[PDB]
C-alpha cells in the first residue's frame, strides 16, 4: 500500500493523504519540545535545547525575525533557518516599502503559502520543521503554530515536539489563568516553564539547557539563555 | 513525475560497462559488412548492401559510402538515419576548418571531432547513442593515406585493414591472413572483394549488393582522387578479380 | 598627484604625495596613495581615488586567495596581471587609474609593474605616475644611478616628490616613503611638505628661487 | 527509483543518512580545544608504501585564524574549502575585519542542503549531498578558541573535543573522560596523538598521522613531521612511564 | 604611431619594431618589445590601442600553442595568419573591436620558404615582400620599392632596414627610441641584439 | 568615411557570343597609400565566377563564405552550382545582413553548363539583384566603367574581340580613378576553356 | 534539460556509479609510472584483441598537456580525450593569466576536480578513467608523479600503476623500488618500468610503449627497438640464473 | 508542468533492437496499402481511401499530398502523424531551400529533410517515432523523375516501384513481374490500378481510390501567364472521373 504512494509529494494515496508531507510532519514529533503561550500584553516562547555529547553545545531553538516577531523550532534545524530568514525578509520588505510592521497574522499567511509550494510541485520536498511564532503588532500579542503541511494556526498557547502533548494539556487546562497575565512578564514566563516541564522525562531543565524568548507591548523580542534563565529554574 | 520512465541511457554497469554502447554495438553487428583496406598507393572501401530487391533502384542508391570531403570518405555500419546526422555535421566541420585556416582538414582532426560528438551522448543528455560505426578512409599531406574506425562508444583507432558490421570476426581473420604491408591498391581491392565474398550470408556476391570506393593518387597528376564506383564499375571489377 | 617607484642596487624605492583634489578644490592633504597589498607587495594610486583604492584593495583579496589556494605568495607579475586583466574588463566604462605594482620575490627579485585603466601593463626600473610625474622625472632622471645607498635612494625619491609638490598644483600635502627588500617593504615615514620644503631649501641651497 | 530529497517514514532524508554512512568509513580525525588553542589531528592512511604520505592533505587552512580537518569522501571537500576561504576573505574585504569562526561554519553549512533534482525553494544545483564531515577550528575576538563539527545535513555543533571517522564512537568515548576545562595545548596534543594511536590500525608514526593547531598568536599552523615525531616519542615515554 | 616593419628576404623574414612607449607627455619606456612568438617558426609584431594590443597578441599566442600541443605539429605560417585574420574580422563587428594591427613573419618548414603577412584591425590580409603599419609605410614603401631584391641575403636585408630606420629617424616627428630586430628562418626566431649600431 | 572607398578597386563583366568575361584591377590601398598590387578580386567555384569590389576584409570574407557554401552544395546536390542559382545564394546571403551589411559590390559571371547560355549579374550591398544581358560594373570607378561600357559595348562579340572591349573599358576607367588600377587581370570564359590574362597598365 | 542525479548514495554509503567507474579502469590496459632521481618514466601496454592496426595514426596512450607535463591513463579512451582537452586548455590559460606554466600538482588538482565534479552534478556519469600525470615544475628538477581517479581523489607516488593486473605490477614495484635510492639513471629507471610491465604484458615489445620526461620540457617517446632492447637485456638477466 | 521528459523514449534493447521504431513499423504494416511506380516519363503514387464511415466525405481527406509543385507524397500507417509531417515537409522546402536559392528543392534533398525530422523523433527527448512510412515521388531538372520511401527510423531508399502497408508483400511481388525500364506513364498508371485492385476488398472506383502523378508540366494549372521559364506544376492529382474512365479499360 503506502509504499506505492510515498515516493514524492506529487502523489495522493488512495485515501487522499500526502505521505511525504506526513513523513516530514514526523520529523517534528522527533524534535525537542518547545512551548508558546500569550497574555494580552505579551507572548512567550520556552524551548528545551538538546545537545549531542556533553562535550557539545546545545542547539539553539529560538530565532528573532524582527524587533516585534520571533519563533521557536522543532525538527530540521536548516529548514528553520531557511524559513525564518524568509520571514525576516518579509518583515523587512514591509518596513522598507510601506513603513509598516508586518502583522503576525500576515506573516502566518506568507509562511503557509511558501510551504504549500513544496507539496504540489515535482522535485520539491516539504519542510521538515515545525514553528511557533509570537509577536506584538497593531492588534496586540499573538501566537502561531506552523506545520510543514502549510497549516498555520493562531492559538493562546501550544507545544510541538516529543512528549509535547504533556504541556499542551497543561496549557489547555491553565488557559483561563495565563491569558490574563497582563503587565507581568516574569509570571507569563513562569507559566511557560511550568507548561514545558510537563513534557520532561529524561532530566530536568538546567541553565544551559533552557531557552526562553519574549515580546510585548513595550518589549522588543528578546531571547534569554544560560544564567539569563536561571531565575526561572 | 517523469523519473519513472527514464531509461538512464548513460550509466555504468556493476562491471563498469556502458549498457547502451554495448547494445548499440550489438545492433551494428547485424548490419551489412563494411571493409577498409589501406595500401601503399591508396585506400579501399567496400560494403555489402543489406536488404536488396529487383525493384530497388541502385544507380540512385547509397546506404554505406558517403563522401565527407574531397580527400575523405566513410563507410557506414548501422542505422543510416543516425549516420546521416553525424555525416552532415562532419561535412560542416571540414568546411569550417577550411574557412578558418585555408587548408583542407587533416583526417584525424575530423575523426576525433565526430568521435567526440558520439562520446558525449555517452556521458550526458539522457539520450540514446548513435547506432553507428564508421570506417574512415582519407588522405592528407601529414600522414598520407589513413584508415580509421569509430563506434557508438566514441573511441577511434587506426588500421591497415579493418571491417565493421556483421561477421567481423570472420572477416578480420581472413584479412589478418592475407594482408601484406607492401600491398598495392588493386591488390587491396581484390582482398576486399574476396573477404566479403567469404563472409557474405548471401549465395553469391553480385554487384547489385555492393558499394565500392577508392582513394588513389592518380599518378598522371600528382594529386589524390576519390572515386565511388557506379553499378557497372562494381560489376566490372567483380569479374576481373575473378568472381564474375 | 605624484607617485614614483624605482629599482636600484638596494631594492625598490616608493614615494608618493598625499593630496586629493576635486577640481581646483583641495579635498585632502592626508590621503594614503600607497596600498599595502602585503608584507612584500605595494600598490600606488594615481587618477581616481575611489577607483584605485577600491580595486587595489580588491587585488589584495585576490592575492590572499591565491596564496591559500596555491600555498605560496603570488608573484609580482601575476598580482599586476590580476589588476591588469580586471581593469581591461571595464575598458571604455570610465575607470581612471595610473597604478604601480611593486614587490620582491625570490624568483623575480625587485620588480615594478605599471598598470593603468587603459589596459597598459609594463615592467620597468623607473616609473613616475600622476599629474606631477614630469616634475618627479626631472629630479629623478638626473640624479639616478644603480648604485645609491639605500639612504641616498630614499632621499632622491623623497626629493623628487618634493619637486612635484612644489610645481604641481595638484600635488602636495606630505611625502610617504617605502623601501622594498626581499625581506619585505619597510616604511620610512610621512614627511609633511610644510616643513620639508624649508628644511631642504635651507640645507640644500636649492629652491633658491622662492623667497625665504 | 526515488527522489534524492525524499523523506523516510521516520522523518529523515535518505541521501543525508546514507551520506553519514560513507563518513563512518572515513579516516579518523580529532579536534581538541583548550584555552591555549585548538588542536586538529588526522589519520593519513596511505593505501600503499609507494604513496608519498605527505601528499595527503586532510588538514587545510581556511584563513589565518581558521583551519579545518575532514573525514569521508575527501574529494567532496575541495569546493567546501574554496567556498569557506572565499567567504572568509570576502568578509574581510567588505567589513575590514576577520570572519567569526561560527559564521564561517554557518556559511559552509548553508551549501550543505543545496542539492536535489529541482527542489522548490531556489535553485539547488548539486545532484547529491557531500560525503564528508568537517572539524572547523579557529579563534576570534568574540568567542575565542572554537571547534565546530559540520555535517552534510547542514547542521553543526560546537565541541570542546570531537572525533569523527572510522574510530569515532570509541575515541569520542575516551574524549568524554579525558577532556577537562583546564587542559593545556601541550596536554591536548599528546591526548590527540594518543587516541589516534588507539584507533589506528597502523602503528602511529609521524608519517601516517598529522598534527596542527590554531593559536591567537601564530594562527593556524600544521606541525611538520620532525615536530610531530618528537611529540610521538614524548608520548611513548610518558605512557611507558606507567 | 609605433614603427612596425617587416621585410622578407631570401630565406628569412625580419621584423623591426620601435622600442618607445609614450603616454601623453612622457615616454615611459625605451625597451618595449612589441612582439609575440606564436610558434617556434612564427613571430607576430603588433601596434594599436593601449590595451587591445597585448590582449589580442597573447590571446592568439595561447590558441596557436594549444593547437600545437593538441596536434603535436606546427601550423604553417599561412594557416596561422588565416586564423588571425578570422579573429580580427570577427572583432570588427563585435561590441568593442580590437584596435590592433599586426605583421606575421614565419618560416614554412614544409615549403621551406619565409613568409610575411600584413593584417590590419579590419581583418585585411595581404602577403608582401615587405610591409609596415602606421605612418612608417609612407617613408619605407618607396625606399624598399627602390632598393629591394627577392634573393637578398639576411645580411643585405638587415642593411635595407638600417636604411629604413635611418630615414625614419630623420623625417618622422616622434622619437620612437630605435627598434628591436628579429629574424625568423629555417632555424627559428632570434633577435639581433646589436642593431643600435649595426 | 565610406567603407567602400577605403581600399578601392573595380570589377566589370560582359557577355559575348557564347562567352562571358570578367575583369578587375589589382590595387588594394589604404586611402591614398597604395599597399598591394596583387589583390585579385575575382574568384570562382566550379564554373561560376565571382568578382567583389568594396572593403577588402569583406571581399576576403565573402569569398571564404561562398567557398564554404558552394562546397557543401556540391556534396549534397552532387553537381556544381549554376550561375542563376548562385546569384540567388549571393542575394539571400547579403540580405541576411540587411541592417549591418558587408560593404561589397558582388558580380557574377558564368555559362549555364546545361543551357550553355552566358550569364552575368550585379548586386547592391544588401542583395538587390541586377541581371544584365550586356554588362555589369562595380567599384570606385563604376561611373567611368558605365561610360566606357555604354559606348564601347556591342552584342555577340567573339572571345578575342570581347577581350579587347572589356580590357579597354576597365583600363581607361581605372586611369581616371585615383583608387583603382595598379594592374588588371581579365578572364575570358567559354564552355570548354577559360583564359586568364594580366594587362599592362599605368602604375601611378 | 536532463539533470537526473546519476551518482547518488546507497544505504551502505557507497556511490555505485563512481565505483563502477573504477571497474571500467580495472578493465583498461595497464599504465605505470616511476620517478628516478632526475626523470619520470611512463609505460603503457597495448591490447592485442585485434592486431592489424596502423600504429602511426592510432592515438598513443601518453599525452602531453604542456611541454613539461604528460598524462597517461587506464580506462575508457573516449573519456580520457575530454579530460586531456580540458587539461591542455587550462594549461594555456594558466600561462596566460599567471604568466607561468602550471606545476604538475596544479594540473593534477585541476583534472581531479573535473572528475570530482562529474560525481555530484546532475545528468552526467563519472569518467571511467584514472590517470598518471608527471613532469617537472617550471624551473625545478625534482620529478613529479601523481595519480587521479573517478572519485576525484589524487596524490603523489614514487611509483604507481593503474589498469588491469595493476595489483601485480604494483607488488613488483613495492619490492623493487627503493625510495632511499631512486633509479639514478634514465636508463636504469626506464629498465625498472619495462621490467614491471613484463610481469603482465607477457612478451610484447610491440605492446609496450615508453615515454621519458626530463627537466625543462624534455619529453621523448622511445621506439620499438630502443624498447625492444631493454626487453632483451632483461630476459637474459633471468636466464643468467 | 514543463516537459521533464528530456530523455530518450527510444533506446537500445540488449538484442540491439530499437523497440519503438520496430513497433512504429508494425503500425505501418497494419496501415492501408499504398504504392509507387516510376515510368520513363512520370511517376505515380496511389492508395485506397478507406473511408471510416459512410457519412464521412472522403474528398475532404487526402492521403496524396503535394509538397512542392513537382513533389507529392503518400503514406501508410497513422494518418494524423502523416498530416503534420506534410505541413513540416512543405515548410522545410521553403525555409531550408527556396528561401536560400529561389528554387524548390530537388526530390532527394527534400526527402532527406523529411527523413531527418523522423530520425530526430527517434532520439530526441520525450517523444515517440512517427507511425508512418512515406512514398515521395517528384521531379527535378538534374535528376529527372524519382521515387523514394521513408521509414519511421529516418531511413530512405530510391525505388523503381514498391508498395507499403497491408498487402505490401503481395503487391510488391505483382509489381516485380509487371515492371520494366520501358514503361510510359500511362502504363504505370495502369499497372498501378491493377496492383491496387488485389489489395482492395469491396468498392473500387474513382471515389475509393486516390492517385496522383508527377509528369509533364501543366501550364494550364499555373494560374498566370507572362513568364516563359515558368511552365507549370508537374504534380497532378487525378479526378474521380479520370480514375473511372481508366478502370473501364482495366
Ligand atoms: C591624484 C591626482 C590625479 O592624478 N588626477 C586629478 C583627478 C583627481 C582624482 C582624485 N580625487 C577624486 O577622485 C575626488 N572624487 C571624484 O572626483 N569623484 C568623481 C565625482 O565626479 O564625484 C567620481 C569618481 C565620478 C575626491 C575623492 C577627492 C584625486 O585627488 N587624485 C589624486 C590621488 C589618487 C588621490
Amino acid at each position: 500500500f503506502r509504499n506505492n504512494y510515498d515516493g514524492d509529494t506529487v502523489t495522493f494515496s488512495p485515501t487522499g493523504r500526502l505521505f511525504q508531507v506526513e513523513y516530514a510532519l514526523e520529523a517534528i514529533k522527533q524534535g525537542s519540545v518547545t512551548v508558546g503561550l500569550r497574555s494580552n500584553t505579551h507572548a512567550v516562547l520556552v524551548a528545551l535545547k538538546r545537545n549531542a555529547d556533553e562535550l557539545s553545545s546545545y542547539q539553539k531553538k529560538i530565532i528573532k525575525c524582527d524587533e516585534h516577531m520571533g519563533l521557536s523550532l522543532a525538527g530540521l534545524a536548516p529548514d528553520a533557518r531557511v524559513l525564518s530568514n524568509y520571514l525576516r525578509q518579509q518583515c523587512n520588505y514591509s518596513s522598507l516599502v510601506f513603513n509598516r510592521k508586518l502583522a503576525v497574522e500576515r506573516a502566518g499567511h506568507l509562511l503557509c503559502d511558501k510551504a504549500q509550494k513544496n507539496t504540489q510541485s515535482y522535485g520539491g520536498r516539504p519542510y521538515g520543521v515545525g514553528l511557533l511564532i509570537i509577536g506584538y503588532d497593531k492588534s496586540g500579542a499573538h501566537l502561531l503554530e506552523f506545520q510543514p503541511s502549510g497549516n498555520v494556526t493562531e492559538l493562546y498557547g501550544t507545544a510541538i515536539g516529543a512528549r509535547s502533548q504533556g504541556a499542551k494539556t497543561y496549557l489547555e487546562r491553565t488557559l483561563d489563568t495565563f491569558i490574563k497575565i497582563d503587565g507581568n512578564p516574569d509570571e507569563l514566563i513562569k507559566a511557560g516553564v511550568e507548561a514545558i516541564s510537563q513534557s520532561l522525562r529524561d532530566e530536568s531543565l538546567t541553565v544551559d539547557n533552557l531557552s526562553i524568548a519574549i515580546v510585548g507591548k513595550d518589549t522588543p523580542f528578546t531571547i534569554y539563555d544560560g544564567e539569563a534563565v536561571a531565575k526561572y529554574i | 513525475g517523469s523519473r519513472r520512465y527514464d531509461s538512464r541511457t548513460t550509466i555504468f554497469s556493476p562491471e563498469g560497462r556502458l549498457y547502451q554502447v554495448e547494445y548499440a554495438l550489438e545492433s551494428i553487428s547485424h548490419a551489412g559488412t563494411a571493409i577498409g583496406i589501406m595500401a601503399s598507393d591508396g585506400i579501399v572501401l567496400a560494403a555489402e548492401r543489406k536488404v536488396t530487391s529487383t525493384l530497388l533502384e541502385q544507380d540512385t542508391s547509397t546506404e554505406k559510402l558517403y563522401k565527407l570531403n574531397d580527400k575523405i570518405a566513410v563507410a557506414v555500419a548501422g542505422l543510416t538515419a543516425d549516420a546521416e546526422i553525424l555525416i552532415n555535421t562532419a561535412r560542416i566541420h571540414a568546411q569550417n576548418y577550411l574557412k578558418t585556416y585555408n587548408e583542407d582538414i587533416p583526417v584525424e582532426i575530423l575523426v576525433r571531432r565526430l568521435s567526440d560528438i558520439k562520446q558525449g551522448y555517452t556521458q550526458h543528455g539522457g539520450l540514446r547513442p548513435f547506432g553507428v560505426s564508421f570506417i574512415y578512409a582519407g588522405y592528407d599531406d601529414r600522414y598520407g593515406y589513413q584508415l580509421y574506425t569509430s563506434n557508438p562508444s566514441g573511441n577511434y583507432t587506426g588500421w591497415k585493414a579493418i571491417s565493421v558490421g556483421a561477421n567481423t570476426s570472420a572477416a578480420q581473420t581472413l584479412l589478418q591472413m592475407d594482408y601484406k604491408d607492401d600491398m598495392k591498391v588493386d591488390d587491396a581491392i581484390e582482398l576486399a572483394l574476396k573477404t566479403l565474398s567469404k563472409t557474405t550470408d548471401s549465395s553469391a556476391l553480385t554487384y547489385d549488393r555492393l558499394e565500392f570506393a577508392t582513394i588513389r593518387k592518380g599518378a598522371n597528376d600528382g594529386e589524390v582522387y576519390q572515386k565511388i564506383f557506379k553499378p557497372q564499375e562494381i560489376k566490372d571489377i567483380l569479374v576481373k578479380t575473378g568472381i564474375t | 598627484t605624484t607617485t614614483l617607484a624605482f629599482r636600484f642596487q638596494g631594492g625598490i624605492i616608493v614615494a608618493v604625495d598625499s593630496r586629493a583634489t576635486a577640481g581646483n578644490w583641495v579635498a585632502s592633504q592626508t590621503v594614503k596613495k600607497v596600498i599595502e597589498i602585503n608584507p612584500f607587495l605595494l600598490g600606488t594610486m594615481a587618477g581616481g581615488a575611489a577607483d584605485c583604492q577600491f580595486w587595489e584593495t580588491w587585488l589584495g583579496s585576490q592575492c590572499r586567495l591565491h596564496e591559500l589556494r596555491e600555498k605560496e605568495r603570488i608573484s609580482v607579475a601575476a598580482a599586476s596581471k590580476i589588476l591588469s586583466n580586471l581593469v581591461y574588463q571595464y575598458k571604455g566604462a570610465g575607470l581612471s587609474m595610473g597604478t604601480m605594482i611593486c614587490g620582491y620575490t625570490r624568483k623575480e627579485g625587485p620588480t615594478i609593474y605599471y598598470v593603468d585603466s587603459d589596459g597598459t601593463r609594463l615592467k620597468g626600473d623607473i616609473f613616475c605616475v600622476g599629474s606631477g610625474q614630469t616634475f618627479a622625472y626631472g629630479v629623478l632622471d638626473s640624479n639616478y644611478k644603480w648604485d645609491l645607498s639605500v639612504e641616498d635612494a630614499l632621499y632622491l625619491g623623497k626629493r623628487s616628490i618634493l619637486a612635484a609638490a612644489h610645481r604641481d598644483a595638484y600635488s602636495g600635502g606630505s611625502v610617504n616613503l617605502y623601501h622594498v627588500t626581499e625581506d619585505g617593504w619597510i616604511y620610512h615615514g610621512n614627511h609633511d611638505v610644510g616643513e620639508l620644503f624649508w628644511k631642504v631649501k635651507e640645507e640644500e641651497g636649492s629652491f633658491n628661487n622662492v623667497i625665504g | 527509483d526515488r527522489g534524492v530529497s525524499t523523506f523516510s517514514p521516520e522523518g529523515r532524508l535518505f541521501q543525508v543518512e546514507y551520506s553519514l554512512e560513507a563518513i563512518k568509513l572515513g579516516s579518523t580525525a580529532i579536534g581538541i580545544a583548550t584555552k591555549e588553542g585548538v588542536v586538529l589531528g588526522v589519520e593519513k592512511r596511505a593505501t600503499s608504501p609507494l604513496l608519498e604520505s605527505d601528499s595527503i592533505e586532510k588538514i587545510v587552512e581556511i584563513d589565518r585564524h581558521i583551519g579545518c580537518a575532514m573525514s569521508g569522501l575527501t574529494a567532496d571537500a575541495r569546493s567546501m574549502i574554496e567556498h569557506a576561504r572565499t567567504a572568509a576573505v570576502t568578509h574581510n574585504l567588505y567589513y575590514d575585519e576577520d570572519i567569526n569562526v561560527e559564521s564561517l561554519t554557518q556559511s559552509v553549512c548553508d551549501l550543505a542542503l543545496r542539492f536535489g533534482e529541482g527542489a522548490s525553494g531556489e535553485e539547488r544545483l548539486m545532484s547529491r549531498p557531500f560525503g564528508v564531515a568537517l572539524l572547523i577550528a579557529g579563534h576570534d575576538a568574540d568567542d575565542g578558541y572554537q571547534l565546530f563539527h559540520a555535517e552534510p545535513s547542514g547542521t553543526f555543533y560546537r565541541y570542546n573535543a570531537k572525533a569523527i571517522g572510522s574510530g569515532s564512537e570509541g575515541a569520542q568515548a575516551e574524549l568524554l573522560n579525558e577532556w577537562h576545562s583546564s587542559l593545556t595545548l601541550k596536554e591536548a596534543e599528546l591526548l590527540v596523538l594518543k587516541i589516534l594511536k588507539q584507533v589506528m590500525e597502523e602503528k602511529l608514526d609521524e608519517n601516517n598521522a598529522q598534527l596542527s593547531c590554531i593559536t591567537k598568536q601564530d594562527g593556524f599552523k600544521i606541525y611538520d613531521n620532525e615536530k610531530t615525531a618528537e611529540l610521538i616519542k614524548e608520548l611513548k615515554e610518558k605512557e611507558a612511564a606507567e | 604611431m609605433d614603427i612596425i616593419l617587416g621585410i622578407r628576404v631570401q630565406d628569412s623574414v625580419i621584423l623591426a619594431s620601435s622600442k618607445a612607449v609614450t603616454r601623453g607627455i612622457s615616454v615611459l619606456k625605451d625597451s618595449d618589445d612589441k612582439t609575440r612568438q606564436l610558434s617556434p617558426h612564427t613571430l607576430m609584431s603588433f601596434a594599436g590601442e593601449a590595451g587591445d594590443t597585448v590582449q589580442f597578441a597573447e590571446y592568439i599566442q595561447a590558441n596557436i600553442q594549444l593547437y600545437s600541443i593538441r596536434e603535436d605539429y606546427e601550423l604553417s605560417p599561412q594557416a596561422v595568419s588565416s586564423f588571425v585574420r578570422q579573429e580580427l574580422a570577427k572583432s570588427i563587428r563585435s561590441r568593442r573591436p580590437y584596435q590592433v594591427n599586426v605583421l606575421i613573419g614565419g618560416y614554412d618548414k614544409k615549403k621551406n620558404k619565409p613568409e610575411l603577412y600584413q593584417i590590419d584591425y579590419l581583418g585585411t590580409k595581404v602577403e608582401l615582400p615587405y610591409g609596415a603599419h602606421g605612418y612608417s609605410g609612407f617613408y619605407t614603401f618607396s625606399l624598399l620599392d627602390h632598393h629591394y631584391r627577392p634573393d637578398m641575403t639576411t645580411e643585405e636585408g638587415l642593411d635595407l632596414l638600417k636604411l629604413c630606420v635611418q630615414e625614419l629617424e630623420k623625417r618622422m616627428p616622434m622619437d620612437f627610441k630605435g627598434v628591436i630586430v628579429k629574424i625568423v628562418d629555417k632555424d627559428g626566431i632570434r633577435q639581433v641584439d646589436d642593431f643600435q649600431a649595426q | 568615411s565610406d567603407p567602400s572607398s577605403i581600399n578601392g578597386g573595380i570589377v566589370v563583366a560582359m557577355t559575348g557570343k557564347d562567352c562571358v568575361a570578367i575583369a578587375c584591377d589589382l590595387r588594394l590601398g589604404s586611402q591614398s597609400l597604395g599597399v598591394s598590387n596583387k589583390f585579385e578580386k575575382i574568384f570562382h567555384y566550379g564554373h561560376v565566377f565571382l568578382g567583389i569590389t568594396g572593403l577588402a576584409t569583406d571581399v576576403t570574407t565573402l569569398n571564404e563564405m561562398f567557398r564554404y557554401k558552394t562546397n557543401l552544395y556540391k556534396l549534397k546536390e552532387e553537381r556544381a552550382i549554376e550561375p542563376e542559382t548562385f546569384t540567388q545564394l549571393v542575394s539571400s546571403s547579403l540580405y541576411e545582413r540587411r541592417f549591418g551589411p558587408y560593404f561589397v559590390g558582388p558580380v557574377v559571371a558564368g555559362i549555364n553548363s546545361k543551357s550553355g547560355k552566358p550569364f552575368i549579374a550585379g548586386f547592391d550591398l544588401i542583395g538587390c539583384i541586377d541581371e544584365a544581358k550586356d554588362f555589369i560594373v562595380s567599384g570606385t570607378a563604376s561611373d567611368q566603367l558605365f561610360g566606357m561600357c555604354e559606348s564601347l559595348y556591342e552584342p555577340n562579340l567573339e572571345p578575342e574581340d570581347l577581350f579587347e572591349t572589356i580590357s579597354q573599358a576597365l583600363l581607361n576607367a581605372a586611369d581616371r580613378d585615383a583608387l583603382s588600377g595598379w594592374g588588371a587581370v581579365v578572364y575570358i570564359i567559354k564552355k570548354d576553356e577559360v583564359v586568364k590574362r594580366y594587362l599592362k597598365m599605368r602604375q601611378d | 534539460g536532463y539533470d537526473r542525479a546519476l551518482s547518488i548514495f546507497s544505504p551502505d554509503g557507497h556511490i555505485f556509479q563512481v565505483e563502477y567507474a573504477l571497474e571500467a579502469v580495472k578493465r583498461g590496459t595497464c599504465a605505470v609510472g616511476v620517478k628516478g632521481k632526475n626523470c619520470v618514466v611512463l609505460g603503457c601496454e597495448r591490447r592485442s584483441t585485434l592486431k592489424l592496426q596502423d600504429t602511426r595514426i592510432t592515438p598513443s596512450k601518453v599525452s602531453k598537456i604542456d611541454s613539461h607535463v604528460v598524462l597517461s591513463f587506464s580506462g575508457l579512451n573516449a573519456d580520457s580525450r575530454i579530460l586531456i582537452e580540458k587539461a591542455r586548455v587550462e594549461a594555456q590559460s594558466h600561462r596566460l593569466t599567471l604568466e607561468d606554466p602550471v606545476t604538475v600538482e596544479y594540473l593534477t588538482r585541476y583534472v581531479a576536480g573535473v572528475q570530482q565534479r562529474y560525481t555530484q552534478s546532475g545528468g552526467v556519469r563519472p569518467f571511467g578513467v584514472s590517470t598518471l600525470i608527471a613532469g617537472f615544475d617550471p624551473r625545478d628538477d625534482e620529478p613529479k608523479l601523481y595519480q587521479t581517479e573517478p572519485s576525484g581523489i589524487y596524490s603523489s607516488w614514487s611509483a604507481q600503476t593503474i589498469g588491469r593486473n595493476s595489483k601485480t605490477v604494483r607488488e613488483f614495484l613495492e619490492k623493487n623500488y627503493d625510495r632511499k635510492e631512486p633509479p639514478a639513471t634514465v636508463e636504469e629507471c626506464v629498465k625498472l618500468t619495462v621490467r614491471s610491465l613484463l610481469e603482465v604484458v607477457q612478451t610484447g615489445a610491440k605492446n609496450i610503449e615508453i615515454t621519458v620526461v626530463k627537466p625543462d620540457s624534455d619529453i621523448v617517446a622511445l621506439s620499438s627497438e630502443e624498447i625492444n632492447q631493454y626487453v632483451t637485456q632483461i630476459e637474459q638477466e633471468k636466464q643468467e640464473q | 508542468m514543463t516537459d521533464r521528459y528530456s530523455f530518450s523514449l527510444t533506446t537500445f534493447s540488449p538484442s540491439g533492437k530499437l523497440g519503438q521504431i520496430d513497433y512504429a513499423l508494425t503500425a505501418v504494416k497494419q496501415g492501408v496499402t499504398s504504392l509507387g511506380i516510376k515510368a520513363t516519363n512520370g511517376v505515380v503514387i496511389a492508395t485506397e481511401k478507406k473511408s471510416s464511415s459512410p457519412l464521412a466525405m472522403s474528398e475532404t481527406l487526402s492521403k496524396v499530398s503535394l509538397l512542392t509543385p513537382d513533389i507529392g507524397a503518400v503514406y501508410s500507417g497513422m494518418g494524423p502523424d502523416y498530416r503534420v509531417l506534410v505541413d513540416k515537409s512543405r515548410k522545410v522546402a521553403h525555409t531550408s531551400y527556396k528561401r536560400i536559392y529561389g528554387e524548390y528543392p530537388p526530390t532527394k534533398l527534400l526527402v532527406s529533410e523529411v527523413a531527418k525530422i523522423m530520425q530526430e523523433a527517434t532520439q530526441s527527448g520525450g517523444v515517440r517515432p512517427f507511425g508512418v512510412s512515406l512514398l515521395i515521388a517528384g521531379h527535378d531538372e538534374f535528376n529527372g523523375f524519382s521515387l523514394y520511401q521513408v521509414d519511421p527510423s529516418g531511413s530512405y531508399f530510391p525505388w523503381k516501384a514498391t508498395a507499403i502497408g497491408k498487402g505490401s508483400v503481395a503487391a510488391k511481388t505483382f509489381l516485380e513481374k509487371r515492371w520494366n525500364d520501358e514503361l510510359e506513364l500511362e502504363d504505370a498508371i495502369h499497372i498501378a490500378l491493377l496492383t491496387l485492385k488485389e489489395s482492395v476488398e469491396g468498392e473500387f472506383n474513382g471515389d475509393t481510390i486516390e492517385l496522383a502523378i508527377i509528369g509533364d508540366e501543366n501550364p494550364d494549372l499555373l494560374g498566370y501567364t507572362g513568364i516563359p521559364t515558368d511552365k507549370g506544376p508537374r504534380f497532378r492529382k487525378l479526378t474521380s472521373q479520370e480514375i473511372n474512365d481508366r478502370l473501364e479499360a482495366l
